[PDB]
């Protein structure tokens, strides 16, 4: 089958059985059922935060008004408080979430809505909720299920990008994507800093710590700048 | 059957037949035994004896077409031509990383396992053809010849030839540390006048600065002895 | 290690190291608390 | 079996299966079989302090270099106190109370390894029940990644590790109290001192471990 690596030899708890598996376990975490099953979850969940967060970001600057995400401060300004909005964000992700996260653990059981009865779908996949939640199917297969990962499972990993690139380069994600463009030979970070024997250069962190935010600290540091290269 | 060996008395190991190329029975240190370590060291011959023979003809192009730039150098951006000088070699290096990443990865990968993935990836309808261990060339021998014909008498001129250069080049880069010469150079400063030419002289010295930086205070040079 | 030890439950053995574990012990207590005549602290 | 000192043969008592056992007893101090699972219980637990130590020590170090205003391993317990705002006796004894919790925790398991997580410790069973080795417990704490639970020719692989890496962050943890002694100044000083200047910064000349 197709691998993460085209020689490899997977591991051997982990065969062509997961939706897209291609074999990646340096640690072979996944030689546990019970456990694989809630990292099966996580993958999903971190992957379709992700994915709606990574477009977020693009959208929130290209289209939309131009400042790299760092800002409390907004065009949609700040209508209701702040603590307003955590204050209702906590117990509605509470309620969505430990209601979710309990199909999980005893599947089913939580099928039914819960004022009246439409109830959802058979018992279906724990992490993969029909009826209600996917009425349109684009594609008609699991094939498209393998065509989820794939793409949430770049986007986690280019989230890390914004991260970084905000760090020292200081600008959004789709600044710095033009500005290599013009002159691609410079901005790598593979440039930009070197540290070989004797000398070691590294970019500073362009974003500054102690944010203003209506009187409030927020230290707000880079990440782990000390080892940065 | 015994081709010659090294010394004129020797029993030629017994790992050591001469199935391989250019075998002349000689690991006295007995350092290849048990073949795995055998394949190993193979690929690495191989590859040093290429790029060591790439590298002579590298050097001697330089210099010959280049009378200028100390050859040992060239590295720092001022000996560079015109198009680059201003490439920002933190950005030339960023290029060359990502090729050659893949490429050894590639290869390596096929050391592992054999004849494992031989195929190309992406169109994927197409490899190279077989060999044993380090002699592919579908596209590599573009060519065809050492095909039907003598075969591993091309592959016995390419290690003797290969080990001519990695001495060969070794001579270069201890040459032009202790000298400060090129190599046709140091070989021009030799036939003018061997007896004072010759390497009695110029030995105790290194003659290479320990800073040479680009953009910082950088690379320092350990040179190979401590001939001050 | 098994007859190392029954060796170090010989008799004088343990006369030894335990009256020298008193022994330090009624030494130091009198490095902190020196000159105790009578219970009156 | 590739003992240390090669060419002599293992002392007869351990060859057993040990994780990391090379059959280094050179004064016999596992001859005792009750009082070897006890050592391979301290060679662990030290292992695991070591390893914990190391990057305690270097990180730091490490991060002196770009500045970040830390002290050295050495003298990072005067910089905490000297900033105070807790006393020096309320902290040591809140050491003794919490770590001794553990610790005499930790010792009843290898006593008699049925109890602590039959229960009544807060629930907690089978969590604290430990897996049955000398110096791994498993369970849900402290092993929060469900390792060690799947193939166990992996894990074998783990254990072995785990004590190679840990007998080498002693041995360098040796060294860091060491080279402090002598040089008087941190580890990762040291790792640029001798790597800026390697001939004059060696050990023979910080002019204590070379007297004259
Ligand atoms: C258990 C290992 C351990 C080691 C190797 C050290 C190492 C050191 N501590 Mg330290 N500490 C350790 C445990 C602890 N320390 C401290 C809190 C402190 C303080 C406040 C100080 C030290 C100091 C010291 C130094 C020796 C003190 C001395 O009187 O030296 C002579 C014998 C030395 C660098 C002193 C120091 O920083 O000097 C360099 C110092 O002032 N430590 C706590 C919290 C209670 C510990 C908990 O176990
Ligand atoms: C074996 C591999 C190899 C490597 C790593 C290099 C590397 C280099 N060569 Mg070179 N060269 C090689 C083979 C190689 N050469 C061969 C086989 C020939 C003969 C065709 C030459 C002929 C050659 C010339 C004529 C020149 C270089 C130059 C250079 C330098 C500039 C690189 C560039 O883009 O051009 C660089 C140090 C240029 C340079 O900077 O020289 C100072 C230059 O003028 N080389
Ligand atoms: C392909 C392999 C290769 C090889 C064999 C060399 C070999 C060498 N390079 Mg070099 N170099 C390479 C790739 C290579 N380089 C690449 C890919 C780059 C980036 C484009 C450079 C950039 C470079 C610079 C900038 C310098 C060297 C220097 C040197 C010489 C001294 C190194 C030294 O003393 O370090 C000790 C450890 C040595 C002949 C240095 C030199 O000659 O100093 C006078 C020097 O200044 N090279
Ligand atoms: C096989 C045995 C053998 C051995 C062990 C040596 C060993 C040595 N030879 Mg030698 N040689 C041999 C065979 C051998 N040779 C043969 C067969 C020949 C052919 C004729 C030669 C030809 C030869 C020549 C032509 C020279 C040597 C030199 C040297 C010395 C170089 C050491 C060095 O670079 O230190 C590094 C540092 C020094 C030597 C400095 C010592 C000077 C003072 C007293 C010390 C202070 C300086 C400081 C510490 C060094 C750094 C500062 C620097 C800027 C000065 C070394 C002692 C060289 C020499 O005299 O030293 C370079 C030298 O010129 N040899
Ligand atoms: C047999 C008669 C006799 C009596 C009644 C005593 C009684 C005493 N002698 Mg003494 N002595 C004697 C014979 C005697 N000695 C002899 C024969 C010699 C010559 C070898 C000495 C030489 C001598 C010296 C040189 C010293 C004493 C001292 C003392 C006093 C200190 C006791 C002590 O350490 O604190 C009590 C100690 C403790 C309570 C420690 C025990 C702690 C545990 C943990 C308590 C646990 C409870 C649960 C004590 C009143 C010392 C002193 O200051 O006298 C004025 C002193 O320095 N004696
Ligand atoms: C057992 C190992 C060990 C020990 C005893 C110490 C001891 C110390 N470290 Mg330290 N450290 C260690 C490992 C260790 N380090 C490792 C592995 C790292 C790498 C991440 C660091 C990184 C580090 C930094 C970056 C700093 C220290 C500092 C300090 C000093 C003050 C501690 C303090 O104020 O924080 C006490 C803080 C807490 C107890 C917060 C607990 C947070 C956890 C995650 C939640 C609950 C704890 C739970 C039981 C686990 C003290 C000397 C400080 C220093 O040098 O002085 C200014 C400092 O700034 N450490
Ligand atoms: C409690 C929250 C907290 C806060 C506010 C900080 C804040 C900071 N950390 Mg930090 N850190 C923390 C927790 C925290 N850390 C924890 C829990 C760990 C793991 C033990 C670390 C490990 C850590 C490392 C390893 C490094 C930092 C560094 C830094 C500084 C980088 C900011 C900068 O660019 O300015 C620069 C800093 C200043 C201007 C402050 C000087 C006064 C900054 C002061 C970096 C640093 O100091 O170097 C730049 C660095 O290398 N921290
Ligand atoms: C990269 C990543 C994970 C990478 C993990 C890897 C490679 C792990 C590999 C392994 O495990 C395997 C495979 C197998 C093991 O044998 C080996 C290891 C190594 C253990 C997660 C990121 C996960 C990233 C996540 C979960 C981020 C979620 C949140 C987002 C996107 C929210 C963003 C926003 O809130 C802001 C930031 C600001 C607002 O203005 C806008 C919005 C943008 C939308
Ligand atoms: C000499 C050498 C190896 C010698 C090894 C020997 C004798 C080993 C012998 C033994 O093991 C055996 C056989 C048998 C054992 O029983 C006994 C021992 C004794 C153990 C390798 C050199 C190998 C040398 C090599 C491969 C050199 C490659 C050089 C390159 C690529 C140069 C590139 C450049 O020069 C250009 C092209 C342009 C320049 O401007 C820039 C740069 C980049 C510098
Ligand atoms: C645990 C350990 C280190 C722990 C480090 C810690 C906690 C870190 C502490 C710090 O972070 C704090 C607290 C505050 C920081 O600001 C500063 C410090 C102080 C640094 C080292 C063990 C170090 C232990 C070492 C080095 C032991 C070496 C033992 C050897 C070689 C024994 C060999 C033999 O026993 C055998 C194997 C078999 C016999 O037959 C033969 C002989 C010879 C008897
Ligand atoms: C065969 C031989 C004999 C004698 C020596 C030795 C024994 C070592 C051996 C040598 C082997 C070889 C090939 C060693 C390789 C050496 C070298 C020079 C590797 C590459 C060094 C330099 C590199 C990548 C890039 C440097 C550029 C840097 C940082 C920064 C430049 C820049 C500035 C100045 C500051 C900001 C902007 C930017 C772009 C970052």
């Amino acid at each position: 089958r197709p691998l993460w690596l085209p020689g490899s030899t997977p591991p051997a708890h982990l065969d062509g059985s997961m939706t897209g598996d291609f074999g990646w376990d340096p640690l072979g975490l996944g030689a546990n059922p019970e456990a694989m099953t809630w990292f099966r979850e996580a993958e999903l969940q971190n992957g379709r935060w992700a994915m709606m967060g990574v477009f977020g970001i693009l959208v929130q600057e290209l289209v939309k008004p131009d400042v790299f995400w760092y800002d409390a401060p907004t065009k949609i300004d700040l209508p209701f408080n702040i603590i307003g909005i955590v204050a209702f964000q906590a117990f509605a992700m509470h309620y969505v979430e430990i209601r979710r996260w309990q199909d999980l653990r005893k599947p089913g059981s939580v099928n039914k809505d819960p004022i009246f009865s439409n109830y959802s779908l058979p018992e279906h996949e724990p992490g993969y909720p029909g009826g209600i939640f996917a009425p349109f199917v684009p594609g008609d297969i699991e094939e498209l299920k393998l065509k989820e990962l794939k793409n949430a499972r770049l986007s986690m990993l280019a989230f890390v990008g914004f991260v970084m690139q905000a760090q020292i380069t200081g600008k959004g994600p789709i600044a710095c994507w033009t500005d290599h463009l013009a002159d691609p030979f410079g901005t790598t970070i593979f440039s930009k800093a070197v540290i070989t024997l004797g000398g070691a250069v590294k970019p500073t962190c362009q974003i500054p710590d102690h944010v203003a935010f209506q009187g409030i600290d927020i230290p707000t540091p880079c990440f782990f700048e000390g080892f940065w290269p | 059957a015994d081709r010659k060996l090294w010394a004129p008395g020797v029993a030629a190991p017994s790992y050591l037949d001469g199935s391989l190329a250019g075998d002349y029975g000689w690991d006295p240190m007995g350092l290849s035994s048990d073949p795995k370590a055998l394949a190993w060291y193979r690929q690495a011959e191989l590859v040093h004896s290429r790029w060591a023979m790439m590298g002579v003809v590298g050097i001697l192009g330089q210099e010959i077409l280049n009378p200028d730039v100390f050859w040992y150098e060239a590295g720092l951006p001022k000996n560079l031509p015109e198009q680059v000088s201003g490439l920002n070699l933190g950005g030339i290096l960023a290029f060359e990383f990502c090729m050659m990443h893949y490429v050894e990865v590639r290869r390596w990968q096929d050391y592992k396992n054999f004849g494992s993935v031989n195929e190309d990836p992406v169109f994927k309808g197409n490899s190279v053809p077989n060999e044993v261990m380090g002699y592919p060339g579908g596209i590599f021998d573009p060519f065809g010849f050492a095909k039907g014909k003598d075969i591993e008498d091309l592959k016995t001129k390419e290690i003797k030839n290969g080990r001519l250069a990695m001495v060969a080049w070794t001579g270069f880069a201890l040459q032009a540390q202790a000298t400060g010469k090129g190599p046709i150079a140091c070989w021009k400063d030799h036939l003018a006048d061997p007896f004072v030419s010759n390497i009695t002289a110029n030995i105790g010295t290194c003659v290479i600065p320990d800073s040479v930086d680009v953009g910082g205070v950088n690379i320092p040079l350990y040179c190979l002895w401590p001939g001050q | 290690m098994q007859n190392l030890k029954i060796y170090l439950s010989t008799a004088p053995v343990i006369a030894f190291i335990w009256l020298s574990l008193l022994s330090s012990l009624i030494i130091e207590v009198n490095r902190f608390f020196p000159d105790p005549l009578i219970f009156a602290f | 079996r590739p003992v240390w000192y090669p060419g002599n043969s293992p002392p007869e008592w351990l060859d057993g299966s040990l994780p990391g056992d090379y059959g280094y007893d050179p004064l016999g101090l596992a001859s005792d079989p009750e009082m070897l699972k006890w050592w391979v219980q301290a060679e662990l637990v030290h292992g695991r302090w070591a390893m914990l130590g190391t990057v305690g020590m270097i990180v730091p170090g490490v991060a002196a270099r770009a500045g970040g205003d830390f002290p050295q391993w050495y003298d990072a317990g005067k910089v905490y106190i000297e900033n105070s705002s807790i006393p020096f006796g309320a902290l040591l004894m809140t050491q003794v109370l919490m770590m001794g919790w553990s610790e005499m925790m930790r010792y009843y398991e290898f006593v008699s390894p049925g109890s602590q997580g039959t229960g009544s410790f807060m629930g907690f069973t089978e969590a604290f029940a430990g897996t049955g080795e000398n110096g791994y417990p498993g369970g849900r704490f402290f092993d929060p990644f469900g390792l060690a639970k799947g193939d166990p020719a992996k894990l074998q692989e783990y254990k072995v590790k785990e004590i190679k890496n840990g007998r080498l962050a002693m041995f360098s943890c040796l060294g860091y109290y060491a080279q402090y002694a002598a040089t008087g100044k941190g580890p990762v000083d040291n790792w640029f001192d001798h790597i800026a200047d390697p001939f004059h910064n060696t050990c023979a000349t910080n002019g204590v471990s070379v007297p004259f």
